[PDB]
């Protein structure tokens, strides 16, 4: 359940996405699958992204709704479903404010947390700003908002949040109704202290959450606001201090200082979001309390290159560590963004160069929840 | 391998129009969707077209502008109608092989007064 209001911030760096394309399950002629192609590390939010089977657009292609990661980078995952046959070649394309042009990506054949991510991307001419809003608890999303959608309500993500009654609908339907309006204000009042002008794309993204131990008990409170993906205003660990940016924060830390609204965030990063993040771990004891161990194994292609994989886990936090001899070898290793399969497991792997020869001087090491003991793969 | 031949840009008075045609050398199983994109840092798409006719338009040209094919000589040409100011730009034919490689044209200058 979300916080009840959207405080007004008050009047007075691109990066380039990371593109992998990869399958569901391992590739099967005549068998259904999914083909996914995730973008994720990119700033703005705006992209556009295309599956591509043998020369052509895909037609029936559908997107994860628009999320963030710490480091205020968004991420999206497209993904439709196919039957991979002999001949069929499928790709990725992706275009961005970063690109020159749009780049083409061939498919090569127990702590707790309740997060809640707001985006608002203004559109000048081309209507109201964009507003999105998701809601998470762990790696599973349960909740979602998009100004531009028909149904105009706060719609459910995850099974185990379809039991909530009409008055759970409703009161998070006119909280986030109230939050777009809110930052459709704050786009404006942002754009008049930075002294910018109105035809420009701006955006302003929001995030807050508790963290709970093993023992649902609270670790971690978060409130924190980003113009541009750069750093706005966020919410110290104490849960009663702000730290400011600038001197455009600083007008909003004085406001939000004499109006108390660090006591009202920490009373329900505190109360009510340690609360009903443990009504629906509960409620999704199925989905959100299962552990995943990741299916691991060892792939090899003067020089070699050994890639390490790890499949179908949950939750997504996971470690993948080279070591030659015993010594973690971080040059020559690629490491690669962790990736959601689509069911809700996750994906990644990990590579070295190896001189050819040297082969089992290397190992690789996991270490994931799931796993009783950290394994160690070598060839 | 396949070369691109652009024709059909130039200046155009505001609400006039110009039809853009872009040919594909080589052999006709070489080139699957065929289109346009335009020059902004980046480059946003304006309309292309799959070998079996299967359209796609940016918002910002929908309505104005219409791709069509003749697939008997693996060219597409692009209607214009309605241009304004803001469609000036460098429109670059693209083109699409069967193993989803790109190709792309050097661009026909548009200038709409």
């Amino acid at each position: 359940r979300m916080f009840p209001n959207a405080p007004y911030l008050g009047g007075g760096i691109q990066r380039t996405p990371k593109i992998q394309v990869y399958s569901r399950h391992p590739a099967e002629n005549g068998k259904s699958n999914f083909l996914n192609c995730y973008v994720s590390g990119f700033h703005p939010s705006d992209i556009e992204v295309d599956l591509l089977k043998n020369g052509e657009r895909i037609e029936k292609v559908e997107h994860s709704d628009l999320s963030f990661s710490k480091d205020w980078s968004f991420y999206l995952l497209y993904y439709t479903e196919f039957t991979p046959t002999e001949k069929d070649e499928y790709a990725c394309r992706v275009n961005h404010v970063t690109l020159s042009q749009p780049k083409i990506v061939k498919w090569d054949r127990g702590s707790h947390s309740m997060r809640y991510f707001f985006t608002s991307v203004s559109r000048p001419g081309r209507g109201e700003p964009r507003f999105i809003a998701v809601g998470y608890v762990d790696d599973t999303q349960f909740v979602r908002f998009d100004s531009d959608a028909a149904s105009q309500r706060m719609e459910p993500r995850a099974p185990w949040i379809e039991q909530e009654g009409p008055e759970y609908w409703d009161g998070e339907t006119r909280k986030v109704k109230a939050h777009s309006q809110t930052h459709r204000v704050d786009l404006g009042t942002l754009r008049g202290c930075y002294n910018q002008s109105e035809a420009g794309s701006h955006t302003v993204q929001r995030m807050y959450g508790c963290d709970v131990g093993s023992d649902w008990r609270f670790l971690r409170g978060y409130h924190q606001y980003a113009y541009d993906g750069k750093d706005y205003i966020a919410l110290k660990e104490d849960l009663r201090s702000w730290t400011a940016a600038d001197m455009c924060a600083q007008t909003t830390k004085h406001k939000w200082e004499a109006a108390h609204v660090a006591e009202q965030l920490r009373a329900y990063l505190e109360g009510t979001c340690v609360e009903w993040l443990r009504r629906y771990l509960e409620n999704g004891k199925e989905t959100l309390q299962r552990t995943d161990a990741p299916k691991t194994h060892m792939t090899h292609h003067h020089e070699a290159t050994l890639r390490c994989w790890a499949l179908s886990f949950y939750p997504a936090e996971i470690t993948l560590t080279w070591q030659r001899d015993g010594e973690d070898q971080t040059q020559d290793t690629e490491l690669v963004e962790t990736r959601p399969a689509g069911d809700g497991t996750f994906q990644k792997w990990a590579a070295v160069v190896v001189p050819s020869g040297q082969e089992q001087r290397y190992t690789c090491h996991v270490q994931h929840e799931g796993l009783p003991k950290p394994l160690t793969l070598r060839w | 391998e396949v070369k691109l031949v652009e024709s059909g840009g130039g200046l155009v008075q505001p609400g006039g129009s110009l039809r853009l045609s872009c040919a594909a050398s080589g052999s006709i199983f070489s080139i699957n969707t065929m289109g346009w994109y335009r020059q902004t840092k980046q480059r946003d798409l304006v309309a292309d077209i799959s070998s079996g006719g299967s359209t796609k338009y940016g918002d910002s040209v929908k309505g104005r502008f219409t791709i069509s094919r003749d697939n008997t000589k693996n060219t597409v040409y692009l209607q214009m109608n309605s241009l304004k100011p803001e469609d000036t730009a460098v429109y670059y034919c693209y083109g699409l092989s069967y193993s989803n490689d790109d190709y792309w044209g050097q661009g026909t200058q548009v200038t709409v007064s």
